DNA sequence: TCTCCACAAAAGG
DNA sequence: ATGTACAGTGACAAATTATCTGTCGTC
DNA sequence: GACGACAGATAATTTGTCACTGTACACTACGCCTTTTGTGGAGA
DNA sequence: GCATTGCTACGTCT
DNA sequence: ATGTACAGTGACTAATTATATGTCGTTG
DNA sequence: CAACGACATATAATTAGTCACTGTACACGTAGAGACGTAGCAATGC
């Protein structure tokens, strides 16, 4: 409901200079005398300066600068041609079809010879007409999200509810990425780019734990990352750590995308055994807390390394293959040292006064009791349902073995939890009430 | 003459040493005042750390012209009922001339001791710095509306200075709407608008009604440093800026917020960031360089 | 050798006016008057005007404006820190590694800590020091090539010799691209993006022939494109051609890259039979006559098609798989009409006054007589060398064979040529006195 | 007073209609002539289609100041002995710049165009369309040197204009080296130097020494429209341009080329391009639009 | 006619 | 001496409205 | 010294021209991997 | 044995 | 109300030199 | 009554740091597909 004049246009600046003599209160005679005297200041008539003072009275400082012509931003090619150009660009750019202004001009010429119009809009005119559309598309593609501020935080879910994050282990985020560093075996030969599965607290933004390996994102890989993030951290002298990764504990929630490794039955049993509920995210940007740090690892650690592939194939160096020198072990030592000594000790962006580890430790509702390795290993074990034949001898994945207290239930279907790295020994359970109890183990014989 | 005929604006440095709300020792403030010359009544004040320039004079004039409203925190007894626009204005580039032309009065480019005696001398830190900008401003406003404006001048003394001002007005002045004074406010340029109609100012988020459609665009901010809870958003058209809306701060723990307080909060955050040691950072960097140099072949 | 002052400021303009007022010849008594008038109008001392006229006469209008200080572009941090920053940036960006100026500032801080220096250069200073290097690198990667001008033209070979292009059908360039348009089969189902093998005459830049198909680039696909280019082009009414593809004949040179289909012994056979001398290109930029048409095809025809995948992963629309609706036959129709009606009829940009086809036809040394399409097919046949036994018992490709004249000729290695599309019937040749002759179409059993 | 004194510059619309090499008509040329005061000698000339402006008077002044070397194609049996710098340059924002740079005084205040028209221009076929600018300027140089400088003006003594000018020299003026007059030449502001140190100017490729190291940069161009076979490269600093090198045109069918001839060649090529039909392309694009319109999605 | 145990297909990243 | 060209652009002349700017007239 | 009619007069836009230049063409993602969910052969 | 004819894999190029 | 957050930048200030600039004294 | 060097005071032009703001990559992702020549080997008829 107001207009303020800026960039006063030195012509309009001296126009303001003259308009400040007419402002002083005066009688008719000297007002007219200075009107005429100021007419020669800018070499105009007296009706012109009359109109000047009238416009300055009506519009203020914006009446001193000449207004833009009402035809600015419009086109004289006609409404029909303008609509034709805009609609042709809109339809030719529908879907995967990409249509440049030159193609629009060609179609304009085609329609003109169809309609026998001897003056089709020029290609330059087409570019000028379509410039606002391209500009607004560029503005739309460069939209910045404000992000969360302060300590209050919630994560949207596919179920539609908002998962509040309020404690230091309330919600854990886990996601996968392919590291932009080509690694090398013990001899000097390229193996592959490893997979980075990271576990990060949502409330503290501290890295709960990581999984770096050559295996693709699977239920077992997520289980390894969860095991690292849950168990207390112990690193030897090879990692020249100055600080400690004093991080451990169970989560109460698990926030991941819709990957098959995260929607697996194995993850459901893992959550039901460790007392956390797995949740979905509607959009990848909802898991930004776990998803931004990858970039931080690229911009601070991976870009500095002899083998490096960039963000995509457009920026991938041609030197990446022959510059590859780092093993998985060396890369993982560098990564762990970066996380412990830089990333976790770095300041949480929203807070500005706390490190990520300080926020994590301070925000713990209670000091969690460390979970023994055996219980957690049993918890993250792949399981199914199987029965036992006569005389025991339960067979599992084209292998057979028998233990004790097994033949007596021949004909009862029981749970079967195992580690898919040492299949020789498995755990046979039994649902013996509405409760399920550890029957025995099936060991290879 | 008469009331609201000629106004004079002068600057001084308050001898009181001020500190922020967190205790950090700041500099001494600059006090700017506008005086109704015919009545010698205080018109408007601008108490801040900015050196006397065109913007400070504009802010003081904006305070003087507009009707005055103060909260209960000022503990005011009388009400500051002085307003209206002057026919002349005296002060120490071309900004003031533009403001005067826009608001319809002539601006000419050329009472501190009575405040420094009975107010500034009494206050702590005069010439132990314990007063903040808000506290000093509260004391100054209470003194001006309760003592200086309610005082009686040495000459022709028969009524209060406020009463002399009120009786000397030929006609009650029609109030100028606040928006028309936006020319006198502090200005920030090239401020991007984010999704949902938000922009960042002084490390704070400002949600604005009727701003969602300008996301991804650039707007200009006008604000009052005394109260930056609500700022004003403008669109630049290469020759003029047009009002859009008033953007409101979010996440504030207090209903009042000034520019000095936000700057102090940002300063505290910056210092707390600087106390975070980075020896581990440099050590990791140098050993990473050593490790990559080891593999070199 | 010469210095000219331009873009002088308004203050420089008033100084120029005062120097013009000071240039008219006069006498000491009246010269001094305007000298001090210049001093007054410049609100400076007379000796300042003395220095002004001295530098104006000793330097020209360059001395009129104040010279930039010697520290412009210099850095006050010190030569040591200058060299350290530059060396750190250069070393860290050597190879696949990429060190940003922020990491250079971090290393500067670490070194200053090691040197016990309390005043290291700031990160902004590091950015300022490294800005010239970055601008020079960008300018190096943004250098434009003038290209050939006029009618004369030569192509550089990997052998190091320059091969002259003098007339039509003298040098033919053939190359493969992966079309950016997804295709569907009958009833609607995507298959792949077709391969496009283009053969174009170098002297005229006219497209001699094309081969569009899902089969990968191979000696067979190059042979198909070669047959299309050599043979006269006849197209049915389904191709709604307005003009005629009247390009045909056999070239004398074949300028291709180092692709395996082009260095194959099959292509050497084609060259020996038809009369080619196949050549290689040292760099891809040396085969620009055959690469730029790919860009033109993508820009003008392929980008407007429904199922379109831009030549990138970054520019690929998300609707390409769902927008994919065209077939190989319809794509071939559109491509052939684009080449015949638009491309060959377009201006050869090097000359600017004649079409590519008109240049090709006018550049023909002698009008050629076309192959009757049976000798050409025999020419583009895969060759081998087999041994005939037991009066004829050829076993080529694990198939039985027996000719009619192959009984007696059963003790000599016989040249064998065939077309992989049909192994049922083959051709057998002798080798007598450095010659050959056809024996019989050895059939299969 | 003496010979090298007030120089007068006047503008005339030459009434000889001209055509390019290929026959396309061109507007009547302009003439800008510098003339001495002590003598009635033509100091220097500039004939071109460009209207009066700072650049044309600057070029004429540069011609007047410099020594004149003319090829044998001019058939000049008399040499032009003009050189030197005047005390004043009465002519008519920019001219004062060269005035201060060279030393003379420029002023924005008996034109000899009438005798030029009545003795030479009326003879020309296109007098007010078979003469190019080069032939016109050859004939003009012929008239100025052999028939004008050698015109003994009896009203000004028994000596001719050239020898009157020569006798009026207090001393032989040392000629200004040509480089110090690049301010008087025409300018092209931004020009990208390409690989190998080449420039693309007036649809021609220009190559010069010391330019290979400036590939990717932007340089200024100073050129004389009479002869664009050689152009001057200048590199732009904050407030000045420094001479860099001379760039020579490549692929020239003739040893001499003017700006008018390059423009005519570009015009001929553009006309040849525009004369090519476009109906087939428009039919093709319309039919491709129709074909993609009929085809169905995967619904 | 159930239990192991392969396949293939769809659907996410 | 020389990669290849086409979309896109900068600088500018040409065409076209549209406000502007002087005169009369009535205030 | 206020305004409106009213008619040229600038001049501020759009429109079209054309010489110059940036940059993609250089084989390249739909494939890999995983995990659940049928469906069907060997056996009990 | 000893020479053809098939494979498979590996380097290399696009 | 809210995705994340770090590298680079813009605008400003403070420190740091490099000349600009008003006398004094010699020079014709 | 104006040129030519010191000179020492004074701007002021240049750089070095500050610090709030903003753009933009993080979102599984090119080493693989396919072809062709050059070795090794095996089936195999004499």
């Amino acid at each position: 409901k107001n207009v303020i004049a800026t960039q006063l246009s030195e012509e309009a600046q001296v126009k303001l200079e003259v308009i400040q003599s007419l402002l002083e209160p005066c009688d008719r005679t000297t007002y007219g005398q200075k009107l005429r005297e100021a007419a020669e200041k800018l070499n105009v008539s007296l009706r012109t300066v009359q109109r000047l003072v009238k416009n300055w009275e009506q519009d203020g400082l914006v009446g001193l600068t000449q207004t833009s012509r009402a035809d600015k931003g419009k086109h004289r090619i006609g409404e029909f041609w303008e609509n034709f150009i805009t609609k042709t660009y809109k339809e030719g750019n529908k879907g995967s079809k990409r249509m440049t202004p030159k193609q629009v001009a060609l179609r304009v010429e085609a329609k003109a010879r169809e309609l026998k119009d001897s003056k089709p809009p020029n290609y330059k005119t087409v570019l000028r007409v379509l410039a606002p559309i391209l500009e607004k598309q560029q503005k739309a593609k460069s939209i910045r999200s404000p992000g969360w501020r302060g300590t209050t935080l919630s994560v949207k879910t596919r179920e539609g509810k908002d998962l509040s994050v309020d404690y230091s282990n309330h919600v854990w985020q886990c996601d996968h990425t392919r590291v932009d560093v080509l690694l090398v075996d013990q001899h000097g030969e390229i193996l592959s780019r490893p997979w980075l599965t990271t576990v990060i607290d949502t409330y503290s933004r501290c890295i709960m734990g990581i999984n770096l390996g050559f295996d693709a994102p699977s239920s077992g890989v997520v289980a390894l990352a969860l095991r690292h993030a849950i168990l207390p951290k112990r690193y030897g002298s090879e990692y020249k750590l100055h600080c400690e990764w004093g991080t451990y504990g169970k989560p109460e929630h698990f926030y991941t995308d819709g990957g098959k490794d995260f929607r697996s039955n194995h993850l459901s049993q893992i959550g039901a055994q460790l007392g956390f509920v797995c949740h979905l995210r509607d959009r990848p940007s909802e898991g930004g807390v776990v998803e931004r740090p990858f970039k931080t690892l690229n911009d601070q650690l991976f870009s500095t390394l002899p083998g490096y592939t960039g963000s995509n194939v457009q920026e991938r160096p041609e030197d990446a293959e022959k510059d590859a020198r780092l093993t998985l072990r060396e890369l993982e030592q560098l990564l762990v040292r970066y996380i412990v000594d830089r990333y976790n000790q770095s300041i949480d962006a929203r807070m500005g006064d706390q490190t990520r580890f300080e926020r994590w430790e301070a925000g713990l509702p209670t000091v969690p009791v460390p979970i023994p390795e055996r219980d957690l290993d049993i918890c993250l074990m792949k399981q199914s349902r199987r029965t036992v034949q006569r005389g025991g001898c339960l067979q599992f994945q084209n292998l057979m073995y028998r233990g004790e207290y097994l033949a007596g239930y021949a004909g009862e279907t029981v749970n079967l939890r195992f580690d898919p790295r040492d299949i020789t020994t498995i755990l046979v359970y039994r649902q013996e009430n509405n409760q399920e109890v550890f029957l025995t183990r099936a060991h290879a014989q | 003459d008469y009331s609201n005929h000629v106004w004079q604006c002068d600057h001084t440095r308050v001898d009181v040493l001020l500190v922020d709300q967190h205790g950090e020792i700041l500099s001494r403030p600059w006090l700017t005042t506008v005086i109704d010359t015919y009545s010698r009544c205080i018109m408007g004040i601008n108490l801040g750390f900015d050196a006397p320039s065109s913007g400070v004079v504009a802010l003081a004039l904006r305070h003087a012209i507009l009707p005055k409203r103060y909260g209960s925190e000022y503990k005011l007894h009388c009400e500051w009922g002085t307003y209206g626009k002057p026919e002349h204005f005296y002060t120490d580039s071309n900004h003031l001339s533009q403001i005067g032309a826009q608001l319809g009065f002539v601006c000419h480019l050329r009472p501190f001791k009575t405040l420094n005696d009975q107010l500034f001398s009494t206050l702590p830190g005069y010439t132990d710095a314990r007063l903040t900008l808000r506290e000093l401003e509260q004391l100054l406003v209470r003194y001006i509306v309760d003592r200086y404006n309610q005082s009686i001048d040495a000459r022709m003394g028969d009524q209060t200075r406020f009463e002399r001002w009120e009786a000397g007005l030929p006609t009650v002045p029609v109030p100028i709407p606040e928006r028309d004074l936006d020319i006198c406010l502090m200005k920030q340029s090239r401020r991007t608008v984010q999704r949902g109609g938000c922009l960042q100012f002084q490390n704070l988020m400002y949600r604005g009604e009727y701003l969602a459609g300008y996301a991804g665009e650039t707007v200009n901010l006008r604000f009052d440093p005394r109260d930056i809870t609500t700022i004003l958003v403008y669109r630049q058209e290469n020759n003029q800026e047009v009002f859009l809306t008033r953007a409101h701060a979010q996440g504030l723990e207090t209903e009042q917020l000034a520019l000095d307080e936000a700057e102090a909060a940002s300063r505290r955050l910056r210092t707390a960031g600087k106390t975070i040691s980075n020896q581990s950072l440099l050590q990791e960097v140098v050993d990473r360089d050593a490790l990559v140099a080891t593999k070199k072949s």
